[PDB]
Order: structure tokens, then C-alpha cells, then sequence
């Protein structure tokens, strides 16, 4: 952020710096940078196979430490993954998800620091 | 450029317009049958499944066929009335604006059934031009100028 | 496979030069036409 | 860090970007048939649940 770590901690607040997550597919996670005690650490709650859903969130956000904060009750949730299509001796169709983005090396979660 | 330090103003109007015009079209015929091999005939009918391509990172199990010009497409669509058990496997033909599709994403022509006619299959793992829209772009000088 | 053009302004809102907002705000064009046909 | 005691400001921009990229993929084929056992053949077809 180009802040001085030693005496500028008080500037970590939302009119001076800002932070958002995004999947470039219109899922977003707005982060009030004033509400992290010391650290901008993102964890995830993911499930797979049966249901596919990754929701990344900021750890201990809004906690006066150290409790789970808001936890995942606010998070960027990723979950429109693609399915591939196939045919038989009759085509059942695929679903188009983040593929095109992946082809341009943008399938991922991105953090915007203002 | 961002503060509220500026004089009250109330007189905005459309001062200028630039436009990137889509001015030529392309068509992709996407049916679920391999046009580039044998159809059978009215009572000896062959139903060839389609192989599929990959473009912009997506397997389509339908075959997609390029056409940069409408006639070509007209041709081929006509020929196709001949063979109903084939034309029934059409998903649609979609009209898109010109050259977003790259040569290198395409096969060379291929004879259709017999046939006199030829078609080019979109795929080859290619991607599409991320055209820049220059007509609508303005560089600093051009911008102020405009 | 999917037909979508979304045009966006390069580096918009970036104190450069980073991708900006990128495509997270853009005009997205995607209702293209399909032509109809008949059969026996 | 929370109060309204701070100087008026109007000049936020995207200063920096970090990205966790999904850069390799994995696939899960989920069909309702036990692949790991015998299929039968075109006319002696076995359908294993």
C-alpha cells in the first residue's frame, strides 16, 4: 500500500485505502480495510465432487481478536464451474463457466487494493 | 480532477460521437452432424455424428462452420434441404460481426457430402481476436481535441 | 461455443499501469441473431 | 481507524493488484455407473449400477 508500517497503521481505513475481491465474472467481496486487526489473510471454505463451491473470505474480519469474525457470512463465493459436453448413439450439452477467462490466464480470485 | 472544487455547471450535451460499426458479418452454422463426410440417401440414410471443436477454451460437441460470406452459407444451407435427417441436427446458425474469428482457428475448405460445395470448421484450439476498438478509441491528444 | 463481446476501457481507474477495473465494468454485447430454417 | 475525524479526500484509484490464479485444472467425471467393472458388449450389454 506504500504505507509506513511503523507509524502509519492508523491510515488503514476505508477513505485512505480500499480493498475488493473479484472473479471477473461479477462476484465480489468488499472489504473494509479498517476491520482487520493486523492481517489481510484470506482462507476458504470449499466443497467438491458432490457440490462445487469455493467461498474465499477474510480471516477474523471484524473480530476484536481472536474469534472467527464474520467468518464466511461474508465472502466471495465462486461456484459457476463449467461442465464439458458429450454425444451418443444425441448430444447432451456442456455449461460454459470460467473457461474463456482461463484461456487468458484470468481464472482466479483477484484482489484490488486502492 | 476529483475534488468538488469547481464552478457550478448545468449545460452538458452530446458534443461528439465516434462509432465502431459492425459493417460486415460472419456466420457460424452449428449443427450436430459431421458435414464433411457421407450422408447416405433418401432411403439409405447415413447419420454421421459430429466430432466437436474447441474455441476460446470450450469443447463444443457440435461441429461449427465458418462462413465469412453469406452466399457460401446460403449455398450450403440450400444443399442441406436435400438431406432432412441431417438439417434436423442443426442447433442454429448465428450471425456475428466480422473478423473476430482468426484464420488460424479454421480448417481449409472441405468438400461437403459429395459434393461440389465446401465448408470450414471452427476449432483448432484457437481463440478469437480481442479486437481493439480504435474507431471508438481516442488517444490523449485526439481525445482533448475531440 | 458462446457468443459474447464485452468492450471495456483499458486500465480504467488504475493508478498505472495495472489492469484496472478490467472487464468488471464493460458494455457487454451478446444478443446476436440466429437465422431460421424449415424441414420435411 | 473508525471515526469521521479525517481530512476530505477524493482520489482513490486502483493502486495495486494481487491475484491467486487458477492455472491448472482438474476434472470430475460423475456418471451413475460403476466403471471399475464389466460392461458387457454391444448385444450382451451389462448395466452396472
Amino acid at each position: 500500500l506504500g504505507l509506513n508500517p511503523i507509524n502509519d497503521k492508523h491510515l488503514l481505513r476505508p477513505n485512505i485505502v480500499t480493498a475488493e475481491l473479484t472473479d471477473y465474472a461479477g462476484n465480489r467481496l468488499p472489504i473494509d480495510l479498517s476491520l482487520i486487526e493486523t492481517n489481510l489473510e484470506f482462507d476458504s471454505f470449499v466443497t467438491m465432487g458432490a457440490k462445487n463451491e469455493i467461498k474465499v473470505y477474510v480471516k477474523n474480519y471484524n473480530a476484536r481478536g481472536n474469534n472467527v469474525g464474520q467468518y464466511i457470512d461474508n465472502a466471495l463465493t465462486i461456484n459457476n464451474f463449467d461442465t464439458i459436453g458429450f454425444s451418443v448413439d444425441a448430444i447432451t450439452e456442456g455449461h460454459v463457466g470460467y473457461a474463456p477467462l482461463f484461456k487468458q490466464d484470468k481464472f482466479g480470485v483477484h484482489l484490488r487494493l486502492g | 480532477r476529483s475534488n468538488n472544487d469547481v464552478l457550478a455547471t448545468s449545460t452538458m450535451r452530446v458534443h461528439a460521437i465516434k462509432s465502431e460499426l459492425f459493417t460486415q458479418l460472419e456466420y457460424i452454422l452449428t449443427i450436430g452432424a459431421n458435414l464433411r463426410k457421407s450422408f447416405g440417401t433418401a432411403e439409405k440414410p447415413k447419420f454421421p455424428s459430429s466430432s466437436g471443436s474447441t474455441h476460446d477454451g470450450i469443447y463444443n460437441p457440435y461441429d461449427m462452420y465458418w462462413f465469412n460470406d453469406y452466399e457460401s452459407l446460403k449455398e450450403v444451407m440450400d444443399y442441406l434441404t436435400g438431406y432432412p435427417w441431417i438439417q434436423q441436427s442443426i442447433k442454429n446458425v448465428t450471425i456475428i460481426p466480422s473478423g473476430f474469428i482468426k484464420q488460424e482457428s479454421l480448417n481449409d475448405h472441405e468438400p461437403v457430402n459429395g459434393g461440389d460445395l465446401s465448408v470450414r470448421k471452427l476449432g483448432k484450439q484457437g481463440v478469437s481476436n480481442q479486437k481493439d476498438f480504435n474507431a471508438i478509441s481516442l488517444d490523449y491528444q485526439s481525445l482533448m481535441f475531440t
